[PDB]
């Protein structure tokens, strides 16, 4: 079953749960009042976002049945964010501990300092629901 | 593609006499339904449900370019199959096209119009209602559906 | 979620930021109006879909001679001891065999699965 | 008729009402064009039954096709509609009684004939649409007996479940005694039979 | 007080013919018609037919306020009719029949796209995104 | 000052009317007597928490019709007229929809037979001939 | 079919108007269907009895007859019409 869990193609899609565009200019105050109990851990020591981010966010809910009938973790799921889009994508994502996978992203500052700040992360999320193979 | 991957799936209307079968939201400009909640409206009878609202969504941001039941009309008319020379040639081309060919069993009469989009607008709804999966799909094979 | 139109020409309001306050605003396209958001949510999709069918089952059905009934399920609002089941009907359900009863009584529409 | 009689029965007129009444109300449709809407399907479908029944203002190859889960009532009048007659039940009982039995075993010399139980409401022509919505005993001995209470609300009852059969198809003797192939190839051959 | 069980029975009158014809104006709730602001108003048939069979052009204040344009009821009423029931003081209903429906419905005023501009810029429909950029554009 | 400009006293006295939808035969009868103006009375009854309206035609005219009314909120309906002497006006606001129908029912579908009948009789139907035409 | 389709048929047809200046107007007014009729080569007409049409191999068939209405207009305010019975 683990080489089948390798050879079966498996896309963000299957493992999500849900997905939704938040806006939440300031992340020290995450409009999504139970990310700041998690969130906080990040921002508490941000790095190459201190200076600036895009004010736009992006937050995915990932099934924990399907990640753990699939062996996946949010470990490698933001590596190959990351191992996709490049540094494009900011990715932060909540402890295993928490009753819900969540992944918070945001674009990079250079880019907010490529279509657009907002409606580009339609084109990310359908992208990483799609094409992006974990 | 991704803005066409952002989009997502979007609806078009396949009128007779028409080359090229326009988004469905000109439609129901062309008919002279202008602002987008009397579009909706007629297609989505609870606001309250965001699925249905989200699904149709693309129609409206393909339309957005035609905003004026005259321009829509040029635009069915520049898309008719015999085009029309001129602006005027053309909209009163469109015109007969959605007096006479489209729908003529729910009305023929100049004033017919109004209740041409409320079926149009059924039509869209029971397309959205087989798309989100709250009807089956019709079966070609049922006796009940034959003549 | 919800939907906002433009109050002058009922067209369809966007959602927009104002980088000179950075706060999210709706703002009507074609139309130079925007308006206060509240609920700081754009978008929003359930992949997995879990939402309740009673919410989608209609009263009504209780009124269906093809329908089976059965009175080993009382109504809780009302006690009718008959009542209607039936399963999802939804096609997106992969998994739609649980039944979902709806009172016969008129004028209840209480609704329940088991 | 239909569309004149649904503006009686305050069948709401589409030109006449906002688009916010069309949530709880049912659409009304007749040969496929939305006429309205209605408010009370259930005393507008049980007033078109008693009108067909009654043969008082519409005629009895009318289909009426009331879709409860989608709030939609179907009325269609249009020609080459499959349709069959279908006994009554109600109260889980035939409105079929000996009387009209009687009535037609005397029917020489007595012009009571088949019309008489269409026009008395026993019996009513159910097309391929509405029988979606129909609840049919097969038979009255032992479908809708309370001893089964296998459905409580059977609407029509099979006149003779034979009937199913065509011209050809009911030549063969004891068909439900044979393998379905060997009934299609009778078929064929009592057409190329000699008489 | 009677209020609570008041009835009321009145004589109904039916003038053969009036001076003026009885026409019935309807407006949607999303319009929002205000008639207090209404200081001027103008109802008067269109020009798009270049006459009693043709659509109503309805502005108030002029060119200031809103338009509306009033459509004809394409549904005839062939088992109705309808009656305008209004007060009189001598204890009798006066009703007067609708000669005439007219649908109206608001017409927005803004720098809409002309056949020519929407002719281009139906261009962008191949690639459009941002679609602010195009008012900002025109 | 124009020929199309509305006298909207109607609408600034606020005059409140009444739409009523009452059957062609009723109507009928009334706009053959409206010389008359006696072609009948409008009763209308309130009690605690119901009320009735109704209608008796005159004996003569003839020779009870209770009315169900209908809610007026889901759309604003406004009465206007145009005078012969091009002058617009508008009367009032419905504020009262109400529909006729009729008390019985079993005798009332015997006009609608004749009604059907009479009906009938425009529609032409080809007719067969006994003899060839010579 | 007979009784109303061919009525029907006739009667929706749009009245054929000419124009040269005179101005000529047709409107089909009434259909009959003469029993099944044959004509002999004398031109006698005579019932056709199935039984002869399928020995005969004629054609079972019943003469269709429609009753026009022609006006005329001459520009001269005047019309005249004249009906052409069982045509
Ligand atoms: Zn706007
Ligand atoms: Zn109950």
């Amino acid at each position: 079953k683990d080489i089948l869990c390798r050879l079966e193609h498996t896309t963000l899609r299957k493992v999500t749960a849900n997905t939704a565009i938040y806006y939440d200019p300031n992340p020290q105050s995450t409009v999504v009042a139970e990310d700041q109990e998690w969130v906080n851990v990040y921002y508490e020591m941000p790095d190459f976002d201190v200076a600036r981010i895009s004010p736009w966010l992006l937050r995915v809910e990932l099934d924990r049945k399907h990640m753990t009938d699939r062996k996946l973790t949010m470990e490698q799921i933001a590596e190959k964010i990351n191992a996709g889009f490049g540094d494009d994508l900011n990715c932060i994502f909540n402890d295993d501990n928490a009753e819900k996978l969540v992944l918070r992203i945001r674009i990079m500052n250079s880019d907010e300092n490529k279509m657009d700040d907002d409606v580009f992360l339609r084109c990310i999320e359908s992208n990483m629901l799609t094409d992006m193979t974990l | 593609g991704a803005k066409k991957s952002a989009i997502g799936q979007r609806i078009v209307a396949t009128l007779p006499y028409i080359k090229q079968e326009v988004p469905i939201i000109i439609v129901f400009r062309a008919l002279g339904f202008v602002s987008d909640r009397d579009i909706l409206e007629h297609i989505i009878y609870d606001f309250e449900d965001p699925e249905m609202m989200e699904m149709v969504k693309p129609s409206l941001d393909e339309a957005f370019v035609i905003q004026e039941q005259n321009v829509a009309l040029n635009f069915i008319g520049s898309r008719g199959a015999k085009p029309g020379v001129t602006k005027e040639k053309r909209i009163k081309y469109a015109k007969e096209v959605l007096q006479k060919e489209m729908l003529p069993h729910v009305g023929v009469s100049d004033f017919c119009e109004t209740k041409k989009a409320y079926f149009l607008g059924y039509m869209v709804h029971r397309l959205l209602l087989a798309a989100l999966g709250r009807r089956e799909l019709d079966d070609r094979d049922h006796y009940g559906n034959k003549r | 979620v919800g939907i906002r139109f433009c109050q002058e020409c009922n067209n369809m309001l966007y959602p927009k930021e104002d980088k000179e306050n950075r706060i999210l605003l709706y703002a009507c396209r074609n139309c130079d109006y925007q308006q206060e958001a509240d609920n700081s949510c754009i978008y929003v999709n359930k992949i997995t879909h879990e939402v309740d069918e009673l919410t989608q089952i209609i009263a009504d059905v209780s009124q269906d001679p093809t329908l089976p009934r059965t009175e080993d399920h009382p109504c809780q609002k009302c006690g009718h001891k008959e009542a209607v089941f039936f399963q999802s009907h939804s096609a997106r359900a992969e998994d739609a065999m649980r039944l979902y009863y709806v009172c016969t009584a008129p004028h209840c529409g209480h609704r329940w699965t088991e | 008729p239909i569309l004149e009689f649904l503006e009686e029965w305050s069948m709401e007129n589409l030109e006449e009402i906002s688009p916010a009444a069309i949530a709880d109300a049912t659409k009304i449709f007749v040969n496929g064009c939305w006429v309205g809407i209605h408010k009370d399907p259930e005393q507008l479908m049980n007033t078109l039954r008693k009108l067909r029944r009654q043969m008082d203002i519409i005629v009895s190859e009318v289909s009426m096709i009331r879709d409860i889960r989608e709030r939609e009532i179907r009325i269609y009048t249009d020609a080459g509609r499959i349709c069959r007659p279908l006994l009554i039940v109600e109260k889980q009982k035939l409105l079929l009684k000996k009387r009209h039995i009687d009535q037609l075993k005397e029917r020489e010399y007595n012009n009571y004939s088949w019309q008489d139980l269409v026009a008395s409401g026993v019996v009513e022509y159910i097309d391929t649409l509405e029988e979606e919505t129909v609840m049919l005993a097969m038979t009255p001995d032992d479908l809708q007996e309370k001893e089964v209470a296998y459905c409580s609300t059977y609407t029509h009852c099979e006149i003779h479940p034979s009937m199913i059969l065509g011209v050809c198809a009911s030549i063969i003797p004891f068909p439900d005694h044979n393998q379905s192939p060997r009934n299609t190839y009778q078929s064929a051959m009592g057409k190329q039979a000699m008489g | 007080g009677p209020s609570s069980q008041n009835v009321t029975e009145y004589v109904v009158r039916v003038p053969k013919n009036t001076t003026k014809k009885y026409n019935i104006m309807a407006f949607n709730a999303a319009d929002k018609v205000n008639f207090a602001t209404w200081n001027q108003a103008r109802l008067e048939r269109d020009l798009s037919n270049k006459p009693e069979d043709q659509p109503w052009l309805l502005r108030v204040n002029g060119k200031s306020g809103r338009k509306f344009k009033g459509i004809k009821k394409g549904g005839v009423t062939e088992n109705t009719s309808y009656y305008i029931f209004t007060q009189c003081p001598d204890g009798a209903f006066e009703a007067f029949p609708v000669h005439n429906w007219y649908n109206f419905t608001p017409l927005a005023r803004h720098r809409t796209l002309t056949a020519e501009e929407a002719e281009e810029e139906w261009e962008r429909r191949n690639k459009v995104l941002n679609h602010f950029s195009i008012m900002q554009q025109r | 000052a124009e020929r199309g400009e509305l006298d909207l006293t109607g609408a600034k006295q606020n005059t409140g009317v009444w739409l009523v939808k009452v059957p062609k035969y009723l109507s009928q009868q009334w706009a053959k007597a409206s010389g008359r103006g006696e072609v009948g009375k409008l009763r209308i009854a309130k009690t605690q928490g119901r009320t009735e309206v109704s209608f008796t035609l005159n004996e003569d005219l003839a020779n009870e019709h209770p009315f169900v009314l209908q809610s007026v909120g889901g759309q604003t309906l406004t009465v206007f007229t145009e005078s012969s002497s091009d002058k617009l006006s508008l009367e009032g606001i419905v504020v009262q929809r109400a529909e006729c129908r009729p008390a019985a029912s079993e005798n009332y579908m015997r006009l609608k037979r004749l009604q059907i009948e009479e009906s009938s009789k425009p529609v032409r139907l080809s007719q067969q001939l006994d003899k060839v035409v010579t | 079919f007979i009784q109303m389709s061919v009525q029907r048929i006739v009667e929706d047809a749009p009245p054929i108007d000419l124009q040269a200046p005179p101005r000529y107007l047709l409107k089909f007014e009434q259909i009959y269907l003469s029993k099944p009729t044959h004509w002999e080569r004398d031109g006698a007409p005579s019932p056709m009895m199935p039984n002869e049409a399928r020995l005969r191999n004629l054609t079972y068939s019943a003469p269709l007859y429609v009753d026009i209405t022609k006006t005329v207009i001459k520009e001269g305010e005047e019309q005249l019409q004249t009906q052409h019975q069982k045509t």
